[PDB]
């Protein structure tokens, strides 16, 4: 139960681009599928079809 | 010239404001509050963001 135990916390993906106030969701590219493991070991694909704008 | 005269005061006015209006510190009309976001929910990613214009 100490503070650095694996199972205490995951992995952190950090995006590159600094989208700032003004940037909208376009059109065009509005999908961002997270192809993953469950803990299970069961493979999920969630597909987040955003929202433009 | 007179009216000039103060013109030019009420402009440094106009300046003086946006350099001094401070939330504790933080200027707030001086360019320098770039966009921020304030958490507004129990969970994570709840942040609406609020922009201070110069």
């Amino acid at each position: 139960m100490r503070s650095d135990n694996r199972m205490m916390g995951g992995t952190s993906y950090v995006a590159a681009e600094g989208k700032d106030k003004d940037w909208k969701v376009q059109a065009g590219a509005n999908d961002i599928t997270f192809t993953l493991k469950d803990i299970d070991g069961n493979d999920q694909t969630i597909t987040v079809n955003a929202k433009e704008g | 010239v007179a009216i000039q005269e103060e013109i030019t005061a009420l402009n440094d006015e106009l300046n003086r404001i946006a350099e001094t209006t401070s939330f504790g510190g933080n200027k707030l009309l001086n360019g320098t509050f770039s966009t921020k976001s304030f958490q507004i929910g129990a969970d994570n990613g709840e942040a609406v963001m609020l922009t201070l214009k110069d």
